[PDB]
């Protein structure tokens, strides 16, 4: 099938609200996904913390809940726990921390709604491949 | 054609270079257009990486070879080794560039046009293979050369903006070094380290000193030697010991290179001092002791006590300690426990790791730099698909260190076997056998039969 | 091991083997060498012995 | 001289001596056969044909025996397992003697045309030296073949003075020799269909006679004589080894894919009867039938032979043994004493699991109990944490139907699992372990041991046929090359190659 | 792991996990001892994977190598139970450390102990033998800090 | 172990012992994977999930969130082989 746009289509807001990214986001945000963060996300997957994946069962659990674009774009620059009770910023790569993480520095707003339309994407793409590790591959 | 053909020479169109042995001007064109090739491709290559470079990414994920060197003697780098300007490296590649048209335009007149032989018209520049102590002048004049570049080196390292030392107080800078060490017991106690593991013979240098010293150390000695060679003649232990053709010093300087080759590859895979890990990526050793330091302070952060906790076979899943004693990071990486980079020292004792500071001390930077070095570890494949040969096509990567060592491992395993080749060749050729048996005069049939 | 010693001597009586062995040999070597004829020749290699 | 390979090559051109080393080797040949029959008879355990018939025991030359009428023995025992009361001397027994006494007659034989090998019958009238008629010896020997072939299949496949062969049924569970009524037709030509048989060894026989007549009566074309060469033995050689691989191949197909000629209770099931579930989906209809019938899971499932339970069966399966484990079936997972019925897997709340059956080419195979759609509902862990389908979460309890288990639900997960690890394995038997000292491996059936030995000779004859093939057709150069291939390997230098007319 | 006359190779796991060792006194100084009881876990974790993939914690429940004697109905492989069936047992031992050298100004102190506990069962496979190690010892005595979080 | 009665418990099931549970379970029920298991791990071994609430050391966010995932928990018998591996058992993904 066609990358339609009903595979296009993903939530957007915490209420339900959703949106079609369009080809040239999808693409962009699959080649800033694979440039920034692909070493340690590749697959959906944590290779430094692999309790906590990029499967769309362990953003819906998260606190705040991070499976939508507004919540991954925060959590992209308001990086937190599990929880959501303390800051890894220092920890993780954040544009608030480029300075110590220089992949975040020349990534603006569109940059980070097309990596969260890429990480939400995925999981539509494959039943169990993103976030599945080795056993799916 | 005379010269220029089998016929005139013996030699076919791809052996044509063995035409030039006793052609010394044509010999010393084709020497330097070489050469000039050589300092081509370093101009072309450093402009190449200049162009291609981005400021986001660092050397080591780029795909970035030569401008980790350039980074490493002092240029264009700041504190924590973050390349701050790249002018300095346009520079060197636009005058190594230059140079070549030099170099080019020299080789490809003495090749071309030049005097074939330089014995008749240039007697001072002349020389014949067997003449001994000419040959020993030439070579005397190349020590002194090569003495000039390692005093070029330490005035880079001394007087002149100084070099890159990572392992500098607070994070790794450029700094100048005042004080190499010039003592003959550490140097040459380099020199006589086993080479196994834990020693590394003369790839375990730990501090820019000893190899600022050491470098003072080669280019007296090699001045000296040039000085020797140049007011002296071949012993008579030496005149009977060696075959005195253009062939055998080829192959001596064939078998030379190639330890050189084989000593350069593992310089880039397990040196991090010379080769600075924030420039050259993580050595495999430090990305797995890396890998166990994460997983260890995200352990200790969910409350497991790293000391006394116990993997699967009774051994440390995190701290175990060396067959030494000392204490070590646990799992796969303790055979990687020789390990010592800036960024682990720090919580090193005089007994291994102390654990008080592996406990309440980690730093949060060393977390990170863990995290960086274990996800950009060497491992990749031959099309760039870094991680495990079971990985998925995702992150495009191949550690420098790997394309280092795996080129020059192998350029130096091919040129022993060019070594082995020209050796052959030359004793064969002197002897007088090396286009085969004389059917007149067979040594076998004149020797008795065994058996 | 891994300790650094110079050819891994660390006991000193390592080294009279080491030393002394060669001496041997380059003595009786020097028979051989001191019986040729050590001027110089123009040649690929030397064919008197 | 002639070296080690070659010491076989002087009864070449000596006829005589040449049928004195056939007459050997036929002697060798059948006393083999009769020592190998006494030694089976010796190990041969008659006493349970259902559950330890003859392939069971590893038992190879028997069942060819048994597959054309030998099936009694002078024991007053029979491999159908009915009880001989007044065995003729055409048993398991005599026929091994009788192979013995022809080996011993063959030998002698042998002997004497070793000795007097000088006859005038082997040598030319014409030219007086020792030459063979072969053109005319293929007649005679065609004739003889075909006359055999006819008898064969019209007396003793068809029964009219013979015993018939060995009939059975879909499923193997009543089989017996009898005679069988030639399939004249296109169901003769079915390789299941028994009287295709007959109806071959007849019509073939015939024809066979009548190119005996021909073969006898005509002499070759002189192009065919000199193209084949026909007077040198060695073409003769080369053919038959050629035919021989041939049927070799043939016969190993019709061993492993199975054929009317190879009786699985004779030889052991395919691996195709287990691939397909043959056996399984007829126990199944079987007790749906019962079912449909008003009876329930107990009496159904005790409606179905121990035989038919036993087909149903991985060990049984010929692709599960391995090359080096040697000896009988009962050498490996036992001998097969009870079947213990057929393990329903009611769930926790009671939908019908059913254990993933082993594949054969899996030594090793997870236990999985998929559900009637099967999707994965419980299964053994490998790693039990985080597990969500183990027995023990979801629940199962194990209800034995049929069998000396009948009737008995047991219910805790570990008496579930240690039969579930049963049922991967097919229908669960008992087997007793002690008497042969079974080691727990499977073995292969006297089927897949036919095959692979069969095949390899196959392969290694057709090699065998390369060779003399080449030696019969390149003759005149066999010590060497002389100088007349100089002229001719020049390129143009003839028009056409190796004749020298040409320019 | 050591090793007897004769060859045959004890491991252990020499350890004072979970010590309850209790003062000779109200005070450390030379001649007071310090000395209890410990558990010392099992050698081999439940994680552990035997040669044929037989853990406590995982692997095979089984002698997958031997299809045929998981295929009898009577007994199947219940004779090699005790090998597959991987138990994690905790054993006991005991210590009794005796402090000969003690110092106020650091808190420090050294002396000489003699400890007794049981080898590797392999998972329940063997049975346990007896080790006795003795050696020295040296340790300090602080002031809590608040933060150790015991 | 071929036998282990409380497998379902073990993190497979929506029920969790917490005696000799991995942390990783606990990212199953939002707000207490990384805080909340710790000290859950910490003080191991309870009686029950109110001597849990009683000893851990919660605070009173960390109770509210015990509160609302009360049914999800239990506590049986301490199991040594699984308690040994309780933050780390070699599960990663
Ligand atoms: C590093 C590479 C290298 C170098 C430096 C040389 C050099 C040389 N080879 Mg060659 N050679 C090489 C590789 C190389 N070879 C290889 C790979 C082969 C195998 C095919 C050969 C096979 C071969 C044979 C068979 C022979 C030589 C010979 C020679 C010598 C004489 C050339 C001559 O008169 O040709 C004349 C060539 C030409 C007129 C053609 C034009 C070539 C132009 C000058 C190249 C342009 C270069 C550059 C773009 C100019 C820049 C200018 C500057 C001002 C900017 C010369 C010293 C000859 C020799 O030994 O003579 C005694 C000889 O017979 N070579
Ligand atoms: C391997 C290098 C090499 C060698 C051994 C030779 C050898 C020779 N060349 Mg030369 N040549 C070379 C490279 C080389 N060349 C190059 C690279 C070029 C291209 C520019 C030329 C171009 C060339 C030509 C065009 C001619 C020769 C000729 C000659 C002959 C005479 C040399 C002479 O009179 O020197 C005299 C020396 C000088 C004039 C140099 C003076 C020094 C100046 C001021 C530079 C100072 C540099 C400084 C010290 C460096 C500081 C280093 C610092 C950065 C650390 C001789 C056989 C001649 C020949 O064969 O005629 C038939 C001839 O006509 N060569
Ligand atoms: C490019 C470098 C070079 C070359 C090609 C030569 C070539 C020569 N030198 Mg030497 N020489 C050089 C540099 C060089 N020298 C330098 C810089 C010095 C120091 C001043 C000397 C001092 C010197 C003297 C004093 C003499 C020579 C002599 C000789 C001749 C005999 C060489 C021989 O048999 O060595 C034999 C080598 C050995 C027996 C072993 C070397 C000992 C070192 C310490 C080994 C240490 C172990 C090592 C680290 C192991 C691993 C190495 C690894 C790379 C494989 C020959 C013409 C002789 C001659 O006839 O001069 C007129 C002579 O007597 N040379
Ligand atoms: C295809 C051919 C090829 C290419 C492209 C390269 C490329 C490279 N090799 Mg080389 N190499 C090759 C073939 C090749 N090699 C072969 C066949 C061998 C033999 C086996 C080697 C053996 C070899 C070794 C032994 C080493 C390299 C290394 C290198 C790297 C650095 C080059 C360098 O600076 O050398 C050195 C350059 C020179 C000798 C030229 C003169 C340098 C001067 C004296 C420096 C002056 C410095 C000073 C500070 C300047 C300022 C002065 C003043 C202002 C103060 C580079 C990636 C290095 C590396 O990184 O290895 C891991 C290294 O150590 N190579
Ligand atoms: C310092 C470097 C050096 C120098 C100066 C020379 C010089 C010479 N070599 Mg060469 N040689 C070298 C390195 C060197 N060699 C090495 C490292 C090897 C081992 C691989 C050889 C192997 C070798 C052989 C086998 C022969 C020579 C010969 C010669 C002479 C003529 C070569 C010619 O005209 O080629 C012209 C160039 C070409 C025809 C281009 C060929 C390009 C090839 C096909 C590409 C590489 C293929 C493959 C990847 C190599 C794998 C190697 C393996 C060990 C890993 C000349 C004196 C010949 C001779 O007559 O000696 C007296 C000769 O027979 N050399
Ligand atoms: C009406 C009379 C009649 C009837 C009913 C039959 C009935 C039969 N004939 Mg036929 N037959 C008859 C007359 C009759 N024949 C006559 C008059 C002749 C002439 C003498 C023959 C000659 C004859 C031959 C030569 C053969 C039969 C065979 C058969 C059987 C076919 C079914 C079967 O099992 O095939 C099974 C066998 C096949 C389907 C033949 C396979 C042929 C292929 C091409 C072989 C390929 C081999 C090759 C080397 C392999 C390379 C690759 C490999 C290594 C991977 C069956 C019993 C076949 C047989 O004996 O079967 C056991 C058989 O081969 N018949
Ligand atoms: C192709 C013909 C054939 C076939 C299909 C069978 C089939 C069978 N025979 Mg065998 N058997 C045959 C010919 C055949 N036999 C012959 C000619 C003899 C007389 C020697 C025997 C004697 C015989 C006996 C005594 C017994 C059997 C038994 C069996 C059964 C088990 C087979 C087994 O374990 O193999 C195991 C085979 C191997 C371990 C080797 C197979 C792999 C290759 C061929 C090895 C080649 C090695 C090579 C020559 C190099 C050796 C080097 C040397 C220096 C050591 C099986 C039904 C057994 C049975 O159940 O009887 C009731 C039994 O006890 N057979
Ligand atoms: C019935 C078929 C048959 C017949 C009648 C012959 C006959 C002959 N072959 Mg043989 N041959 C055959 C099949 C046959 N071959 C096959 C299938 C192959 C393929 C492997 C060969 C390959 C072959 C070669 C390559 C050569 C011969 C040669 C010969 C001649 C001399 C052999 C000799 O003296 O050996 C003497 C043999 C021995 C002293 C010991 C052999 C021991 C063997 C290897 C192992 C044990 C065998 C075992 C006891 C019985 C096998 C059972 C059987 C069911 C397979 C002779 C005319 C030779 C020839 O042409 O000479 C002019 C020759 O060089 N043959
Ligand atoms: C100034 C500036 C600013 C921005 C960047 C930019 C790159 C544009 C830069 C410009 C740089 C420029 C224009 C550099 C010029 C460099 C030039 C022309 C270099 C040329 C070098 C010549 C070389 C090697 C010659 C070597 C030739 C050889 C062995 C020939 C070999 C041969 C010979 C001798 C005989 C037989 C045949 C064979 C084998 C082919
Ligand atoms: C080595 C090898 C390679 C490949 C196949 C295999 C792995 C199986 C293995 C074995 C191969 C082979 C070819 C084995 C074959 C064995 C053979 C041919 C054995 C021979 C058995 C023959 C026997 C007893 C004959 C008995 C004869 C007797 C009393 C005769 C006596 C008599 C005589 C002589 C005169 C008349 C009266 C009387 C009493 C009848
Ligand atoms: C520069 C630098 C950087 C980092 C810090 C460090 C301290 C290492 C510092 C200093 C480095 C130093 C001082 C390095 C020096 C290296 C040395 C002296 C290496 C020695 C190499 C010598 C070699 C192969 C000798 C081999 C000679 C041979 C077979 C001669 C020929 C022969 C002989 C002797 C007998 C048999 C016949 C034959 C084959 C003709």
């Amino acid at each position: 099938t066609d990358l339609d746009e009903n595979t296009r289509t993903v939530p957007l807001d915490s209420s339900g609200t959703t949106v079609i990214l369009t080809p040239e986001q999808v693409k962009r945000g699959k080649r800033l996904f694979n440039s920034s963060c692909g070493n340690c996300h590749v697959g959906g997957i944590t290779k430094t913390n692999p309790n906590l994946g990029l499967e769309p069962d362990a953003l819906s659990l998260a606190t705040p809940a991070r499976d939508n674009i507004d919540a991954l774009v925060d959590y992209m620059k308001n990086p937190t726990t599990y929880d959501g009770l303390e800051s890894i910023a220092e920890l993780h790569p954040s544009v608030k921390s480029a300075d110590i993480f220089p992949k975040m520095r020349s990534l603006s707003d569109e940059d980070l709604f097309a990596i969260g339309g890429h990480i939400l994407l995925q999981p539509k793409l494959s039943s169990e491949k993103w976030g599945g590790g080795k056993i799916y591959y | 054609v005379a010269g220029r053909d089998i016929e005139s020479t013996g030699f076919a169109w791809w052996s044509g270079n063995s035409r030039l042995i006793n052609v010394s001007g044509k010999l010393l064109g084709a020497h330097v257009a070489h050469a000039g090739l050589m300092v081509f491709w370093c101009g072309a290559m450093t402009l190449f990486e200049v162009a291609h470079y981005i400021p986001e990414k660092p050397l080591y994920e780029q795909g970035l070879i030569l401008l980790p060197h350039l980074a490493v003697l002092g240029w264009g780098v700041g504190p924590g080794g973050e390349i701050i300007d790249i002018y300095p490296y346009f520079v060197v590649g636009v005058l190594h560039l230059i140079s070549s048209a030099v170099l080019g335009f020299g080789g490809v007149y003495h090749s071309l046009i030049g005097p074939d032989t330089l014995e008749e018209s240039f007697p001072a520049f002349g020389y014949d293979w067997r003449d001994k102590n000419k040959i020993t002048t030439i070579l005397g004049i190349h020590l002194i050369v090569l003495g000039i570049g390692a005093f070029l080196l330490v005035i880079k390292a001394m007087y002149v903006g100084g070099i890159y030392d990572t392992w500098a107080p607070g994070g790794g800078d450029v700094r100048i070094i005042d004080s190499p060490t010039l003592n003959p017991g550490v140097i040459f106690g380099y020199v006589l380290k086993s080479p196994w593991g834990g020693d590394g013979w003369i790839v375990s240098v730990n501090n820019m000193e000893d190899l600022v010293g050491g470098h003072i150390w080669i280019g007296i000695i090699c001045i000296v030697g040039g000085f020797w060679h140049i007011f002296t003649k071949p012993f008579a232990w030496a005149r009977r010991a060696y075959v005195w053709s253009g062939e055998a010093y080829l192959s001596y300087s064939l078998v030379a290179v190639s330890l050189m080759g084989f000593i350069a590859s593992q310089y880039s895979w397990y040196n991090n001092t010379a080769y600075p890990s924030e420039f050259y990526g993580p050595t495999g050793p430090e990305a797995s002791q890396s890998q166990a330091f994460t997983f260890l302070v995200r352990d200790q952060r969910l409350g497991a006590n790293v000391s006394s906790a116990q993997g699967p076979t009774g051994l440390g899943k995190y701290l175990m300690r060396s067959p030494s004693g000392e204490i070590i990071l646990g799992g796969e990486t303790q055979r990687f426990w020789d390990l010592r980079a800036p960024w682990i020292e720090p919580l090193r004792g005089p007994n291994g790791l102390d654990l008080n500071k592996i406990k309440n001390d980690i730093q949060p930077w060393q977390e990170r730099r863990a995290a960086e070095y274990m996800t950009h570890a060497p491992l990749g494949s031959l099309n760039s698909v870094g991680g495990v040969a079971t990985e998925i096509n995702s992150v495009n990567y191949v550690s420098p260190r790997s394309w280092l060592t795996c080129a020059h491992f192998f350029l130096g395993f091919a040129f022993y076997i060019g070594h082995l080749w020209h050796a052959g060749r030359a004793r064969a050729a002197a002897a007088g056998f090396e286009k085969g048996i004389n059917r007149e005069n067979e040594p076998t049939l004149s020797l008795r039969p065994i058996d | 091991e891994g300790t650094g010693e110079a050819l891994g001597i660390d006991d000193t009586r390592l080294i009279v083997p080491v030393i002394l062995i060669p001496v041997i040999t380059f003595i009786l070597y020097a028979g051989f060498a001191s019986e040729q004829d050590n001027e110089d020749f123009f040649d690929t290699y030397d064919q008197r012995r | 001289g002639l070296p080690w390979y070659r010491v076989h090559t002087v009864v070449l051109n000596d006829p005589g001596r040449l049928i004195a080393v056939h007459l050997m080797h036929t002697a060798l040949v059948a006393g083999w056969a009769g020592s190998m029959a006494l030694y089976e008879l010796a190990v041969f355990d008659p006493s349970d044909p259902v559950l330890n018939p003859m392939w069971r025991q590893g038992m190879f030359v028997m069942p060819f025996m048994a597959r054309i009428g030998v099936t009694d023995s002078w024991g007053g025992w029979s491999v159908t397992g009915e009880s001989v009361a007044n065995p003729g001397f055409w048993s398991f027994e005599g026929v091994a003697l009788a192979h013995i006494g022809l080996s011993g007659l063959l030998f002698l034989a042998a002997v004497w045309h070793w000795v007097y090998w000088d006859l005038e019958l082997f040598r030319d009238p014409r030219t007086g030296n020792p030459a063979l008629d072969l053109p005319k010896i293929f007649g005679i020997h065609l004739l003889l073949s075909g006359v055999l072939c006819f008898g064969f299949g019209a007396f003793h496949v068809t029964g009219a003075w013979g015993p018939g062969i060995w009939v059975s049924d879909a499923y193997g569970i009543t089989g017996k020799v009898q005679p069988v009524a030639p399939a004249w037709g296109a169901e003769g030509f079915n390789p299941f269909n028994p009287s295709g048989v007959a109806s071959h060894h007849i019509a073939a026989g015939i024809l066979g006679f009548l190119a005996g007549i021909f073969h006898i009566a005509v002499r070759p074309p002189q192009r065919l004589y000199r193209a084949l060469r026909m007077g040198n033995i060695e073409t003769v050689l080369s053919s038959s080894i050629a035919a021989v691989f041939w049927s070799a191949f043939i016969t190993t197909g019709t061993m492993w894919y199975g054929s009317a000629t190879t009786p699985i209770e004779l030889f052991g099931p395919t691996r195709y009867q287990w691939d397909s579930g043959y056996f399984q989906q007829e126990i199944e209809r079987r007790v749906e039938n019962s079912l449909n019938e008003g009876l329930n899971l107990s009496e159904a499932w005790s409606r179905i032979p121990d035989k038919l339970a036993f087909y149903d069966y991985i060990g049984n399966n010929p692709a599960k043994g391995g090359l080096f484990r040697a000896g009988p079936m009962n050498k490996g997972d036992g001998i097969a004493e009870a079947w213990l019925g057929h393990p329903i897997f009611q769930d926790k709340e009671g939908k019908e699991l059913t254990v993933r059956r082993m594949p054969a080419f899996f030594e090793t195979f997870p236990v999985i109990l998929v559900d009637k759609d099967g999707i994965i509902r419980a299964d053994i862990p490998f790693r039990r944490a985080e597990s969500k389908y183990s027995i023990e979460q979801v629940g199962v309890t194990v209800s034995f139907y049929g069998g000396k288990l009948n009737g008995q639900v047991f219910k805790d997960a570990p008496t579930v699992k240690k039969y579930a690890r049963k049922a991967q394995l097919g229908e669960v038997l008992e087997f007793d372990r002690t008497t042969l000292e079974s080691d727990g491996v499977f073995r292969s059936s006297p089927r897949g041991w036919y095959t692979f030995g069969h095949a390899n000779f196959a392969l290694l004859f057709f090699l065998g046929h390369l060779w003399h093939g080449s030696r019969t057709l390149f003759r005149d150069v066999f010590s060497g090359i002389g100088a007349e291939v100089t002229e001719q390997v020049e390129f143009g230098a003839f028009q056409k190659l190796g004749d020298r007319s040409t320019k | 792991t050591v090793q007897l006359p004769g060859g045959e190779r004890v491991p252990f796991l020499f350890t004072i996990k979970e010590l309850e060792g209790k003062f000779s006194s109200s005070q450390v100084s030379a001649g007071t001892e310090l000395g209890g009881n410990f558990k010392t876990p099992s050698y081999r974790t439940g994680l552990f994977l035997d040669p044929k993939g037989r853990g406590g914690t995982t692997g095979y429940d089984m002698a997958v190598a031997l299809p045929g004697l998981e295929a009898d109905g009577g007994e199947g492989q219940d004779e090699l139970f005790a090998e597959t069936n991987k138990v994690f047992q905790v054993t006991d031992g005991s210590i009794e450390m005796a402090f000969n050298r003690v110092d106020g100004t650091n808190g420090e102190f050294s002396g000489v102990f003699v400890s007794e506990q049981l080898s590797d069962t392999d998972m329940g496979s063997k049975a346990p033998k007896k080790v006795l190690l003795k050696g020295i010892v040296f340790g300090k005595i602080e002031e809590q800090t608040g933060d150790e979080d015991y | 172990n071929v036998e282990y009665p409380n497998v379902p418990y073990l993190g497979g099931s929506d029920i969790i012992d917490v005696n000799n549970a991995n942390v990783r379970v606990y990212t199953r029920l939002p707000g207490m994977y990384p805080a909340i298991a710790k000290k859950i791990i910490k003080r191991a071994p309870y009686k029950d999930i109110n001597e849990m609430l009683e000893k851990g050391d919660f605070t009173a966010a960390e109770k509210d969130i015990l509160d609302k995932y009360l049914p999800n928990l239990t506590a049986l018998e301490p199991a040594p082989e699984y308690v040994i591996d309780n933050i780390n058992n070699g599960l990663y993904r």
